[PDB]
């Protein structure tokens, strides 16, 4: 079974530094190269570095080189990604890769990705504000107002409840905070007969909420 | 590095549509080209490499090939799963580099949203800021005017919208639009009201509510 795990994300302020893992499974790093790829929300995927880790040989983009150190440790079956003087156009997700492969240099396996928030703006946690359902089809939901960084998760009845679920991607106010809505669509006369509860989980703050949502 | 120029940056066609998705390399690449499925928030996927091999366990619908410097994938049959940002992938030499995308959309018929408008809570209030809420459900297409009016007059620059991604399965779209108001402000005005105007309905539909009954 393979694997890629990346670790090591977070906010940090600019000029600062950070150091990323990816931890590799089901296969060993020094039959092929690692690379990291980075996305900017809303943007392209850019590569970033390469290190083939037997020899351990690395390449760099252009637009991190001096800065960023990708390096290895083929014991550990783990490629770091070291990130120096941080800028704002730094952040993005980060995922490492691999090629996988003798004379196979596409990327067949990717991890889930690292998000990196280059930011002078402090950690803040969420509240959470139910939507009530005010009376076919009725509507409630839950607002997740003004947290920093990204990103919130959001399930309804420990995710027991999925059909007609619609969490929205979050918009950033020009505060410089997040605000994201979940809502679910029901049957009017369901109201009287179910509770429902927004579960909401802010990990850069810890910070855990569920608001029963009352009609 | 090498430019990989994609196109087109977007498109929609429906279910069972011949799609055709081109990249064209600035240099030579060889037949060291890749293409990458993303879907939002997760990682890309690999459907093709060295230009025109499929990878196991994509579908047969999902195919590539190359004229040159042109590169092209060919999705011979869409599905309403197919929603996604494609990418095409030189790597023939460092940098690898990537095509900007392809935001491939399903075209269907016409639905109109049912709409819904929630009031800011008493606990948001006492921050200093009040939320309220239009709920644009289960519509097609994505394209939607949603104007706030507060007092019957029209509002600008203080909303924001929200949109999930096409539903895996009936291809509708749902939207979020917040308009956001400070409490004092909020305080001074009764009738809140959300007008959405769309294809799919005959003329604008309204929902509003007024402060102080809810």
């Amino acid at each position: 079974e393979v694997q890629l795990v990346e670790s090591g994300g977070g906010l940090v302020q600019p000029g600062g530094s950070l150091r990323l893992s990816c931890a590799a499974s089901g296969f060993n790093i020094k039959d092929t190269y690692i690379h990291w790829v980075r996305q900017a929300p809303g943007k392209g995927l850019e590569w970033v570095a390469r290190i083939y880790p037997t020899n351990g040989y690395t390449r760099y983009a252009d637009s991190v080189k001096g800065r960023f150190t990708i390096s290895a440790d083929t014991s550990k079956n783990t490629a770091y990604l070291q990130m120096n003087s941080l800028r704002a156009e730094d952040t993005a997700v980060y995922y490492c890769s691999r090629w996988g492969g003798d004379g196979f240099y596409a990327m067949d396996y990717w991890g889930q990705g690292t998000l990196v928030t280059v930011s002078s703006a402090s950690t803040k946690g969420p509240s959470v504000c139910p939507l009530a359902p005010s009376s076919g089809t009725a509507a409630l939901g839950c607002l997740v107002k003004d947290y920093f960084p990204e990103p919130v998760t959001v399930s309804w009845n420990s995710g027991a409840l999925t059909s007609g679920v619609h969490t929205f991607p979050a918009v950033l106010q020009s505060s410089g905070l997040y605000s994201l809505s979940s809502v679910v669509t029901v049957p009017s006369s369901s109201l009287g007969t179910q509770t429902y509860i927004c579960n909401v989980n802010h990990k850069p703050s810890n910070t855990k909420v569920d608001k029963k949502v009352e009609p | 590095d090498i430019q990989m120029t994609q196109s087109p940056s977007s498109l929609s066609a429906s279910v069972g549509d011949r799609v055709t998705i081109t990249c064209r390399a600035s240099q030579d690449v060889n037949t060291a080209v890749a293409w990458y499925q993303q879907k939002p928030g997760k990682a890309p996927k690999l459907l093709i490499y060295s230009a025109s091999f499929l990878y196991s366990g994509v579908p047969s619908r999902f195919s590539g090939s190359r004229s040159g410097t042109d590169f092209t994938l060919t999705i011979s049959s869409l599905q309403p799963e197919d929603f996604a940002t494609y990418y095409c992938q030189q790597h023939y030499t460092t940098p690898p580099t990537f095509g900007q995308g392809t935001k491939v959309e399903i075209k269907r018929t016409v639905a109109a949203p049912s709409v819904f408008i929630f009031p800011p809570c008493d606990e948001q209030l006492k921050s200093g800021t009040a939320s309220v809420v239009c709920l644009l459900n289960n519509f097609y297409p994505r394209e939607a005017k949603v104007q706030w009016k507060v007092d019957n007059a029209l509002q600008s620059g203080n909303s924001q919208e929200s949109v999930t991604e096409q539903d895996s399965k009936d291809s509708t779209y749902s939207l979020s639009s917040t308009l956001t108001l400070s409490k004092a402000d909020y305080e001074k005005h009764k009738v809140y009201a959300c007008e959405v105007t769309h294809q799919g309905l005959s003329s604008p539909v309204t929902k509003s509510f007024n402060r102080g009954e809810s």
